[PDB]
């Protein structure tokens, strides 16, 4: 055997909606100061350190929760005095920061600047999607699915099918936001939305609002699975001619595999 | 021992025929339940018997002439290869592979280890100029078949199979290569992730299972050669398309 190694502290940023960064109000290291969304930038209030104990903090003031109950907001306060439980946090690969003891997750009701955060009933929504990283800049990529074809974005409220890969067509240029949402690079206003949680449900390019549908988890197996409904996006009956990508119970088949190629 | 093996004939070969091939190659070397975030972690010397110590790769060139290269199940490394009663082993070559791989052929060892730097120095060139693809693959297998197998052709294979086996990025890069029947040269990214297998390896085992942030950072490289530091797993996957993790440390 060969035990791993206890990781030291590291300072990484936090984002999860409209490309907004999580930080402290006015960067005041004083206790009680709540947390809120705000345009990223080089600043301590935006900087966050993660520890093995399971505590995130900036300015040296543990980032703990204020009051425990679905609906309570977040703020920073001394580690020592901080509630043993209201200070620990969990960051799964599902792009979510859930508070162990309670079970709630860092939620962002509205993705507006200066919007305070708050723990809430985890329901798998873009609002409850966060990605810890120093690179607050998303990556451009084309979703090459079935028959080496790339996923294409048509018009607003319209569908989305597999079209001949073209590293020039912006309709194929997909932008993956840290909020676990897939929005069109050309126009990051609309996000890949679903039309339900039942099999065969049609997918489209609706607007971004944090809906549970706008949440997409990229399963390591190569399938882009929807969090709310375990269904995954694929090509209906494999017939790309049908012009439609929909949600469907996992099968582990190639018609459900998707690759994300750089710019 | 009659180690298992997979095949891939360039002739009448389609993009899907290649993808499926790599998939099968993965289903072998990638066993055991030691995995994180879904991605498997290649076993280690201790947890592996000689009976399943190596895997054989079969590549049939256009002219039917097929060459086989055995990979090490403990790292997807190209241990060796054979061709018409002929076997070759890098300057290293352990008695383990020398006395269990292609038994019956001439065991004449080359003069350079399988290390990327070693091959490049022997081919007089570097990966950044050894274009790979359908035709480039043909010349590779062929060269290894007749010429006896040089360094250049060898590098062409490694990146085309084991490399594309751990990184789906190189996979689609090749899947599109045969699709358009055109060749291509390794960019700064593909090469970058190609040298950060061990690094990103422990950087993913460190965070642990179902964890996004990394205890450190992976030094990747963009087309413009600029540094691309990935701090989270979601990023590493969405770019390197990794699907195989090498052992470095165990869960805690
Ligand atoms: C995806 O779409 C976004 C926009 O929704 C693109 O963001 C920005 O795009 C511009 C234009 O390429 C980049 O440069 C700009 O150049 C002009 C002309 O010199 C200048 O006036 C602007 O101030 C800007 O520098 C810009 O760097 C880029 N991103 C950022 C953060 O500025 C993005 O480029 C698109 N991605 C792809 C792959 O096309
Ligand atoms: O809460 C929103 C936003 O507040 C800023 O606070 C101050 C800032 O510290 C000061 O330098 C500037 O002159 O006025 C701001 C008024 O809000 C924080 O700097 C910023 O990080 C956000 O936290």
């Amino acid at each position: 055997g060969e035990t791993c190694a206890i990781p030291a502290p590291f300072t990484r940023r936090i984002v999860g909606r409209d490309g907004l960064c999580v930080d402290v109000r006015n960067g005041y290291d004083t206790d009680g100061t709540p947390i809120q969304l705000w345009p990223c930038g080089t600043q301590r209030n935006q900087q966050w350190t993660f520890y093995n104990d399971k505590t995130i903090r900036s300015m040296g003031k543990c980032m703990t929760a204020n009051g425990l109950n679905s609906g309570s907001y977040i703020m920073i306060t001394d580690c020592s005095t901080a509630a043993e439980d209201a200070t620990k946090w969990e960051v799964l690969i599902d792009g979510s920061i859930i508070n162990p003891s309670s079970g709630l997750v860092m939620t962002a009701p509205s993705g507006a600047s200066r919007t305070t955060l708050l723990l809430e009933n985890n329901i798998h929504a873009a609002s409850q999607g966060w990605t810890v990283s120093n690179d607050v800049q998303p990556i451009a990529t084309l979703i090459v699915g079935y028959n080496e074809m790339c996923l294409q974005a048509n018009g607003e409220n319209n569908n989305v099918w597999m079209e001949d890969c073209d590293v020039t067509s912006v309709q194929q240029q997909w932008a993956l936001f840290d909020d676990r949402t897939i929005r069109v690079n050309n126009s990051r206003g609309l996000c890949v939305t679903s039309n339900g949680y039942v099999s065969k449900d049609l997918i489209v390019i609706r607007k971004c609002q944090g809906l549970a549908t706008q949440r997409w988890f990229f399963n390591s197996d190569g399938s882009v699975v929807n969090l709310k409904s375990t269904r995954v996006m694929d090509v209906k009956e494999s017939d790309v001619s049908l012009q439609e990508v929909i949600i469907f119970p996992a099968t582990g088949n190639p018609n459900q595999q998707w690759r994300t190629q750089v710019p | 021992i009659d180690y298992p093996s997979v095949s891939f004939n360039l002739a009448g070969a389609k993009s899907t025929t290649y993808r499926d091939f790599l998939k099968n190659l993965r289903d072998r070397v990638a066993t055991g339940t030691y995995e994180v975030n879904g991605l498997p972690v290649l076993r280690r010397e201790s947890e592996v018997q000689v009976k399943n110590r190596f895997v054989l790769v079969r590549l049939t060139n256009y002219n039917g002439d097929t060459v086989t290269s055995a990979v090490d199940v403990t790292n997807l490394y190209l241990v060796a290869f054979s061709a018409n009663g002929n076997s070759y082993f890098f300057k290293d070559a352990t008695e383990l592979q020398k006395s269990n791989l292609f038994l019956g052929t001439t065991q004449h060892t080359l003069s350079f280890t399988g290390n990327y730097d070693n091959l490049e120095t022997a081919a007089g060139t570097r990966r950044e100029s050894i274009e790979l693809g359908p035709n480039p693959l043909d010349g590779a297998i062929t060269s290894l078949w007749y010429d006896g197998g040089v360094a250049r052709s060898l590098l062409v294979l490694i990146q085309m199979v084991p490399e594309a086996a751990r990184f789906r990025y190189i996979e689609q890069e090749v899947r599109r290569s045969l699709q358009q029947l055109t060749s291509f040269t390794p960019n700064a990214l593909m090469l970058s992730m190609e040298n950060n297998w061990s690094s990103m390896s422990l950087e993913v085992q460190l965070s642990g299972d179902n964890v996004s942030p990394f205890s450190g950072t992976v030094q990747l490289q963009n087309y413009d050669h600029t540094p691309r530091l990935v701090d989270n797993f979601e990023e590493l996957y969405k770019i390197t398309g990794i699907a195989i993790l090498l052992f470095r440390c165990v869960a805690t």
